[PDB]
């Protein structure tokens, strides 16, 4: 009847699908690069401890200038730092004491939050006087925040708990644009270099490629078995990694629309939580639950070195634009700052 | 039901026709970005300390 | 000649095994982050006070029993004296102290976690040792504590000998001071503490005792029965052979003395045998 | 893409026995604990059985315990259950759901309105 | 290099008010206790609210400390990722309506949701608070004719009241063997791997009058003394 047919026609979609991706795998990342000198051993020293926080951070997010970064605890609060002199710039409260995102604007005047309260906060400070104050409260999601980005100082794209993404202008407090498709949590999001382009992963083993001015979704990626947890672009913006509930980072092209690499060993059975790039995209970094960071060479699939000094699970992590340092933050309430 | 259905069949259509390029060519790429900026990654070749902003305590 | 050797043989044993102990505790505890804690403070002064204890007290003296004789001045015998009462007051002080604490973060659930921060136990720390270092130095080297019979002023005068002899007043005073009412304090949180323990027992038991002491007793056990066992015999004799005379020979006034000694090399394996304390161990060598 | 379809069904008379067929692509079966859900006409999604990684662990509900019986084949990555003795009140679309993450011993969203890892589901009937 | 001097003493005495702030703020983040509310809405869970938009706050005295009450709404059924952010509270405490004894299965749904929470990895310390509201509904539906236990639990048959029960004045045995038969069932999953870091506290509540938050009170006390006594190897 009128039913049954449109699921027939999804899976024959699919194999078609299916069969052009098959089609084009001629080789593979690792034949290619058997001429590639190997990295070789990555030792990397802890050379700033940040201390202040009351209870677990959540997130942290790099200045452009590479100096200065916010994080993100439970405890309610919001501190900005100066990594080269360990002072503490700011120090915001939360109205909601729980949150699970933070993000530093490009130009550097505002910061936002938002968490298990479905409102994002953005924060000015650049004020005359006075100290940091709410200059916006973002409502309109039906679940809770689970990452957030600025474009410019008027736009800011973020996603939700409740499987939808979605883009604001802050002066007016409307959202511009809904992105749906995810059948799951959005749990992180990432945004192109040019800032035309992000992509988003799910709680249903599936990342999606969405189109800022058009609304719609372009290609969808399904290669891991489990839910994705972090998501970030490759440097030249051709490529992304992605990590899981499974145990495996996975390399995706936006060219060749499929999967090119895959980061697992043996002896790792917990989930990853956060995945950052170098800079020259050689070197792929990546935090787990075992306490532990683990550096990836991105051409030769094989481990360069591990960041082994948190007691508790590691939640976040980050590199900054000028790629000195890499700044990781854990459940145990402290950051730590590594080169 | 039948709306999810056929949101789905439409964007698997949309999806179906996209141009593609082969595997070795996106590799070659991929290869040739990270090769020309090795110079200017830091934490892939070691900082001197001289210009290291962190080094010194 | 062998009976010489064996003897300093024993007594180096001991103070490499009492340096070794207490070094450990106190290079973890400054090295690892995650073992810094309030009660790790007083875990700290306790091994402070042993390795003091274990440096300038027991090789002296393991010198003045071989070779019977006080080698140096006059100075350095009442010097002595007043670091070795120092280091027994503030050894014993912080045990008290840690025993109160655990009474107080058991019996008080509520109100420990917010009055007890890590500004109050560097005070409370700070606290015992300036009233254990007056009440070990003024009363020595202000001559409170010599004796009026003959005896002990030959040896007051003479150099080459440095027994101890006190007076009817000081052996009392400061045997009550230094131990028995830490004594007294600690019996008595340790009661409180185990009365709590079987009423958590009694109430899992009554709840959920039909699906599937001898903890309270043998965790209780060790610590009252090393320190009791330790200092609870000098302690006697050292007011014994002053309120009357000639019951105790001098060889067993150092013997008990040295029992207390050893007490020193012990507390690391009563406090410091955590899970935590036992992995930050076998992180380092 | 993680696939599972379900196999088996149709209408039986009162008394007769069942073979339900599901079968998994796309994951690792080994890793994953595996359960039995089903929703009747006009009501929400009740968990019915499952069974761990190994099989040394087996659940059921306490109105098909004796009766139904669960079991999988990891060699062919097939989860098998069968219905021995059926009942009007048996009459439901059965689910074929998966645990969210391996070597895991707890499963949270399983019987929700909404779950990515769970399959189409074969219409059971057992009226005359 | 003056005015990098100034910068820095600037930021130097901008740090210390803020470290300042800080320090003030830990003690008053130190005093308080946090409590976790779940449940369903068929279960009851806002009575117990009334005698004390993603998220609601309640807050409580009780002999001079503080509690905060955190009840969960706005929020989709999928709790496998936000139940995480909950992992350093005191206690959760959980609401089951014993009487739906008869989804339609509100009971069983109940005890897998407590086997999850139970055996999360994450929430492997957390103690459970488990309040059984809707027992006056439950004697009513055992003593009348309207559904048998046995259609859903077979094993109720073979059960013999435990000889420790002591119900209220007034009562009949059918609805006591019930009671224990239903908290039986959360009790062999609480002590099937509980391990001594945590336990679970089971009540029974019907209508009591600000008696529900003396038992919060006095089930707190008891996890905080027995973590104390745990990790002095005591217990
Ligand atoms: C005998 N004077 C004790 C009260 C103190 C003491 C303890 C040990 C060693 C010497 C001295």
């Amino acid at each position: 009847s009128e039913l049954d047919q449109l699921r027939q026609e999804a899976e024959q979609l699919k194999n078609q699908i299916r069969d052009a991706r098959k089609a084009c795998a001629d080789a593979t990342l690792s034949q290619i690069t058997n001429n590639i000198d190997p990295v070789g051993r990555i030792q990397m020293r802890t050379r700033r401890t940040l201390r202040g926080h009351l209870a677990k951070i959540y997130a942290m997010h790099w200045g452009t200038d590479s100096r200065l970064l916010v994080s993100a605890s439970q405890d309610g609060k919001l501190i900005i730092w100066d990594s080269y002199t360990t002072n503490k710039v700011h120090a915001i409260p939360l109205r909601s004491s729980w949150v699970m995102t933070c993000a530093y604007a490009p130009s550097g005047n505002y910061v936002a939050c938002g968490g298990l309260d479905n409102i994002c906060s953005i924060y000015n400070l650049k004020t005359r006087e006075g100290n940091v104050r709410v200059s916006r409260e973002l409502a309109g999601h039906t679940g809770y925040l689970s990452c957030c980005r600025f474009l410019d100082d008027n736009q800011i794209v973020t996603s939700s708990g409740d499987t939808t993404c979605a883009l604001w202008d802050i002066e007016t407090g409307q959202q511009t644009t809904t992105f749906t498709g995810h059948t799951g949590d959005v749990m992180s999001l990432s945004l192109a270099p040019d800032t035309r382009l992000f992509v988003s992963g799910a709680c249903d083993a599936s990342a999606k490629l969405w189109d800022v001015r058009e609304g719609m979704c372009r290609q969808t990626f399904t290669g891991h078995e489990s839910d994705i947890n972090a998501i970030c672009f490759f440097p030249n913006g051709n490529a992304f990694a992605t990590g899981s509930d499974d145990a495996t980072c996975r390399l995706f092209d936006l060219r060749a629309d499929q999967e090119l690499m895959t980061y697992s060993h043996d002896n790792i059975i917990c989930g990853i939580t956060s995945v950052s790039f170098s800079k020259s995209g050689r070197l792929l970094l990546a935090g787990y639950d075992d306490f532990n960071c683990n550096v990836w060479d991105a051409l030769k699939a094989d481990r360069a070195g591990v960041l082994a000094g948190h007691d508790n699970r590691v939640s976040c992590l980050g590199v900054t634009d000028d790629g000195m340092a890499v700044a990781t933050g854990s459940w145990d309430s402290f950051l730590k700052i590594w080169n | 039901s039948i709306a999810q259905a056929r949101k789905l069949v439409e964007q698997l259509k949309m999806e179906a026709n996209i141009d593609r390029i082969k595997v070795s060519k996106a590799a070659a790429d991929l290869m040739a970005y990270c090769e020309a900026h090795a110079k200017e990654d830091p934490l892939l070749t070691p900082v001197p300390a001289s210009e290291n902003p962190f080094r010194e305590k | 000649e062998v009976w010489v050797v064996g003897m300093g043989i024993v007594m180096s044993l001991i103070v490499l095994a009492i340096v070794f102990g207490n070094v450990l505790v106190i290079t973890a505890i400054a090295k690892f982050e995650r073992l810094q804690t309030v009660t790790n403070y007083f875990i700290t002064s306790l091994a402070c006070a042993d390795l003091v204890m274990g440096l300038a007290v027991v090789p002296f003296g393991a010198a003045h029993i071989l070779m019977k004789m006080w080698t140096f001045g006059n100075f350095w015998c009442e010097f002595w004296t007043s670091i070795d009462v120092l280091c027994v007051t503030a050894s014993i002080w912080t045990l008290c102290v840690i025993a109160v604490d655990r009474y107080f973060a058991i019996t008080s659930p509520f109100k420990y976690q917010s009055l007890l921060t890590k500004n109050k136990a560097r005070v409370i720390i700070l606290m015992v040792w300036i009233v254990s270092g007056l009440t070990s130095f003024l009363p020595i080297q202000m001559h409170w504590y010599r004796a009026t019979h003959q005896e002990a002023i030959n040896c007051y005068a003479n150099e080459t000998c440095c027994d101890f002899f006190t007076n009817q007043a000081y052996a009392i005073a400061s045997s009550i001071v230094s131990f028995y009412v830490p004594l007294v304090i600690m019996v008595f949180v340790y009661s409180r503490v185990f009365q709590e323990a079987k009423r958590q027992l009694q109430k899992i038991d009554k709840s959920e005792g039909r699906f599937h002491e001898h903890k309270a007793l043998k965790t209780l056990g060790i610590i009252m029965g090393t320190f009791t066992l330790c200092w609870l015999p000098f302690f006697i004799v050292n007011i014994v052979h002053v309120i009357q005379d000639n019951l105790i020979r001098k060889e067993v006034y150092i013997l008990l003395n040295w029992i207390g000694y050893v007490n020193s090399g012990f507390n690391p394996l009563i406090y410091c045998r955590s899970p935590d304390f036992r992995i930050a161990f076998q992180e380092l060598l | 893409q993680v696939q599972l379809q379900e196999s088996g069904g149709g209408l039986v008379q009162p008394g007769g026995s069942l073979r339900l067929s599901c079968a998994a692509s796309g994951f690792t079966f080994s890793n994953y604990k595996m359960n039995w859900v089903r929703q009747a006409p006009g009501k929400g999604l009740e968990w019915v059985s499952d069974i761990s990684q190994s099989g040394a662990s087996i659940s059921y509900t306490g109105s098909v315990k004796g009766r139904f019986t669960i079991s999988r084949d990891n060699a062919k990555n097939t989860l098998y259950l069968q219905m021995n003795s059926l009942k009007p009140e048996d009459t439901a679309v059965y689910y074929c759901a998966r645990c969210p993450a391996p070597f895991t011993r707890d499963c949270f969203d399983v019987t929700s309105t909404t779950y990515a890892y769970r399959g189409q589901g074969t219409q059971v009937t057992v009226s005359s | 290099t003056e005015d990098q001097r100034n910068e820095e003493k600037a930021q130097r005495e901008a740090n210390k008010k803020i470290e300042k702030q800080l320090q003030k703020d830990k003690q008053v983040y130190r005093a308080t206790h946090r409590l976790l509310l779940l449940g369903a809405g068929e279960s009851g869970k806002n009575t117990i609210v009334k005698q004390m938009s993603g998220i609601f706050e309640t807050k409580f005295q009780v002999d001079k400390v503080n509690f905060h009450m955190f009840d969960v709404g706005a929020q989709r059924d999928e709790r496998r990722k936000w139940i995480q952010c909950f992992n350093d509270v005191t206690a959760i405490i959980f609401v089951v309506a014993s009487s739906s004894y008869n989804q339609t299965n509100r009971l069983q749904a109940a005890l897998k949701l407590f086997d999850s929470i139970w055996n999360n990895k994450w929430l492997r310390d957390t103690s459970v608070i488990l309040f059984l509201n809707k027992q006056d509904l439950l004697a009513e539906k055992v003593l009348a004719g309207k559904s048998k236990i046995e259609d859903y639990f077979p094993e109720f048959a073979r059960y013999t009241t435990p000889e420790d029960a002591t119900p209220e004045p007034g009562e009949d045995p059918r609805v006591t063997r019930a009671k224990y038969f239903i908290r039986d069932e959360f009790l062999r999953i609480s002590t099937a791997s509980g391990d001594g870091r945590h336990y679970c506290y089971p009540h029974f509540t019907c209508a009591v009058d600000t008696e529900n938050i003396r038992r919060v009170f006095n089930d707190c006390r008891d996890i905080i003394q027995r973590m104390h006594l745990r990790q002095y190897e005591l217990l």
